[PDB]
């Protein structure tokens, strides 16, 4: 809720400029906003809207869509990679943070899944963290995993108002 | 309940359910001058048996045991639906198979009719039952010659067939009310054999009219206080699995209905789609019913004690 | 009925003659419920005294069952191979109250037994004394019991019969509520359909007959 309530704050100001174009960090916000909405068609409509002589005015603006085309591909082991070969200022630094986190979390629901059995080299790739879950990952969660293989196991886990608007139609 | 349910009943003044037991002279005046029954011959498709007739002509057809019953039943009309309010008995001696109504059920009819309006009876004569049996409930050659009879004079007229040994061996009531056609007048046109099986010969010389039945406020009141099992009847009714036979054939023949209304408003003049929309309806109405029902059960048992 | 003939022979024998007499009411079948042999002389003065152990029995025997009396089988007096089967009986009554599909691994573990067989026969036999009635059923391993005794009732759970009543009598006038306002609604959209079908149908013939010379 509290998210929410400053999600629809960033939206409008972009509608209303003095000149059709707005500050440099508005336009940076919207488009890492859409990353962590997974709404990709959004996010490269407004890569288009930029005027290219901002775009190249700012190399900012072009680090957040080098990430978004690893994530316009679901390029899972990609996504890592490029989201820390540039440097953020704090400024938008936190919902990069957030960002991650969020492609952590669907790589993890997409394996259970999609997957019954999947390599350990390429879910740990898929996940993010090929440095902790390989021995957390067997007694916690309890996913039997065979060494030498490497073979991951994922495994799964007032009305009568309504009736009577229906009656009260029909019969008349 | 105050306000809400203060008018909701006010016993002082009749019901909607008690509308029916009025009496008005004036419009039966008017529909038996007009006479709309005699431009149409299907015009009558509908009959409200009251359950104080229904239950005497029941304990009449069951008290001859194996011999044939006759009387005659009160009543009236009002636009498609004939109406039985009472009926009454007969002093007549019959047969198994045979009942005539000689010389004693004549005077008798009159003097009763006559005493009847001595005591505040508004209505008039409306039909005829007898019994059959152990045969069915159907009409017979000379059932038939009679009903014409009636019904070519006395022009409002229904023949109501009971069956007290199907009633008895089967739990439920067994009963059939009919009209007939003119003499000589409209032969229209494996349905044929399990008519012919289960019906007389003359399948096509009369039609068979849909019963209903009714009851009054005070009668529903006296009946589901008579004893506990019916209310705890209600409580655990279960409906749409006691009829759900029924209901699949509802939604058939509301399907074959729905294909003929297809076929008609493409290109005699009954506006077929109109009546399939109300029979369906109907049955959703009921099927609605039952789901409120079964809600209100798990409501109220359901959701006590965690 | 049977428990009125002991209660008789109870009305003035005190001591080592009463007491043995508890023994017999523990082991004549068909008393399961011994309500109104303990509001008697025995309660008055028993906890003084060898026989005190008795009086313990007995309270175990209408309100306890049979995890309660392991726990405290050093106090409790030995029991007999009959009056056992009755304690037994008691807590698949009490399993019964508290749920009505009850998994094998609770009686198991509860009635001490190791053999699946031997306590499937010990259910049978209750379900003949008519104290509970059920079915088995061997594949989801659960005994689903359709109707049950009332056992012994004390004074401290009255206030729970009245509680969970009294919450069953506000559940019936919440649905009596609920089941008038729906029929209001429905009354009132009746009438509102009605009154605009016959608001266009006045309409209409009033332009009609302006015409009409």
């Amino acid at each position: 809720f509290s998210f929410k309530k400053l999600l629809d704050q960033c939206e409008n100001q972009e509608l209303e400029a003095p000149g059709g174009i707005a500050t440099p960090p508005v336009y940076g916000q919207l488009l890492a906003l859409y990353l962590l909405h997974n709404d990709m068609n959004n996010a490269r409509y407004l890569w288009k809207r930029i005027p290219p002589a901002i775009k190249s005015a700012n190399s900012e603006l072009g680090g957040i869509w080098s990430v978004g085309q690893r994530i316009w591909q679901r390029d899972f082991p990609g996504i890592y990679t490029t989201i820390n070969a540039h440097q953020w200022s704090e400024t938008v630094q936190p919902i990069m943070e957030a960002l991650r986190d969020a492609t952590r979390r669907r790589a993890f629901a997409l394996v259970s899944q999609a997957y019954t059995s999947i390599i350990a080299d390429d879910f740990a790739a898929f996940v993010g963290l090929p440095v902790e879950e390989a021995v957390k990952g067997i007694l916690e969660q309890g996913w039997q995993a065979d060494s030498t293989t490497r073979m991951v196991l994922p495994r799964k886990p007032q009305q009568l108002a309504r009736l009577t608007d229906y009656v009260a139609f029909l019969e008349n | 309940a105050q306000k809400t349910w203060e008018l909701a009943n006010n016993m002082q003044e009749a019901q909607s359910i008690d509308e029916i037991y009025k009496y008005d002279k004036k419009q039966q005046q008017e529909i038996l001058a007009a006479k709309p029954w005699t431009k149409d011959h299907h015009y009558f498709k509908y009959c409200k048996i009251s359950a104080l007739a229904l239950l005497k002509m029941v304990m009449h057809a069951r008290s001859g045991g194996n011999l044939a019953v006759m009387g005659l039943m009160l009543g009236k009309v009002d636009g498609e639906t004939m109406i039985i309010m009472d009926s009454f008995a007969l002093p007549v001696e019959g047969t198994e198979t045979r009942v005539n109504a000689q010389a004693a059920a004549y005077e008798y009819m009159a003097a009763y009719i006559e005493n009847a309006k001595q005591v505040g009876r508004l209505e008039n004569a409306i039909g005829w039952y007898h019994s059959h049996p152990g045969y069915g409930c159907w009409l017979s050659g000379i059932n038939v010659s009679t009903q014409m009879l009636n019904q070519q004079f006395q022009e409002p007229f229904v023949a109501v067939v009971i069956d007290p040994t199907r009633t008895i061996s089967a739990g439920k009531v067994n009963l059939g009310a009919f009209r007939t056609y003119p003499k000589g007048y409209k032969p229209p046109d494996t349905i044929p054999l399990n008519k012919i099986e289960d019906f007389g010969v003359h399948c096509k010389q009369y039609y068979a009219l849909e019963v209903s039945y009714f009851k009054s406020s005070l009668d529903r009141k006296l009946l589901e206080l008579l004893w506990n099992k019916y209310w705890v009847n209600t409580l655990s009714s279960s409906s749409l699995l006691t009829n759900a036979d029924y209901t699949t054939g509802q939604v058939f023949d509301l399907s074959e209905k729905l294909e003929q209304s297809e076929a008609q408003l493409g290109r005699k003049s009954e506006d077929k789609l109109a009546k399939a929309t109300r029979d369906s309806c109907k049955t959703t109405i009921e099927a609605i019913h039952g789901l409120m029902s079964q809600v209100i059960k798990d409501k109220l048992f359901n959701q006590i004690n965690i | 009925n049977l428990l009125e003939q002991f209660i008789l022979l109870a009305k003035g024998t005190s001591g080592s003659a009463l007491t043995a007499l508890i023994s017999q009411v523990l082991e004549a079948p068909g008393v399961y419920v011994f309500g109104e042999l303990l509001e008697l002389a025995n309660v008055q003065e028993l906890a003084e005294g060898a026989n005190a152990a008795y009086l313990q029995l007995l309270n175990l025997f209408a309100y306890g069952t049979y995890p309660d009396y392991i726990a405290n089988k050093e106090s409790l007096p030995e029991l007999s191979t009959a009056q056992q089967n009755k304690l037994k009986h008691l807590t698949i009554v009490s399993l019964a109250s508290r749920m009505k599909c009850i998994p094998y691994s609770v009686l198991l573990k509860d009635l001490e037994m190791r053999n699946l067989r031997e306590l499937e026969d010990l259910i049978i036999e209750a379900v003949y004394t008519d104290i509970i009635q059920g079915k088995l059923d061997q594949r989801n391993q659960l005994l689903e019991v359709d109707f049950c005794i009332g056992r012994d009732i004390r004074k401290k759970d009255i206030n729970n019969i009245v509680k969970t009543l009294h919450e069953w009598c506000d559940g019936c006038e919440a649905v009596l509520l609920g089941i008038e306002q729906q029929v209001l609604r429905a009354n009132q959209y009746k009438e509102n359909h009605n009154r605009t079908q016959q608001q266009v149908e006045a309409e209409v013939t009033n332009i009609k007959k302006t015409l009409k010379a």
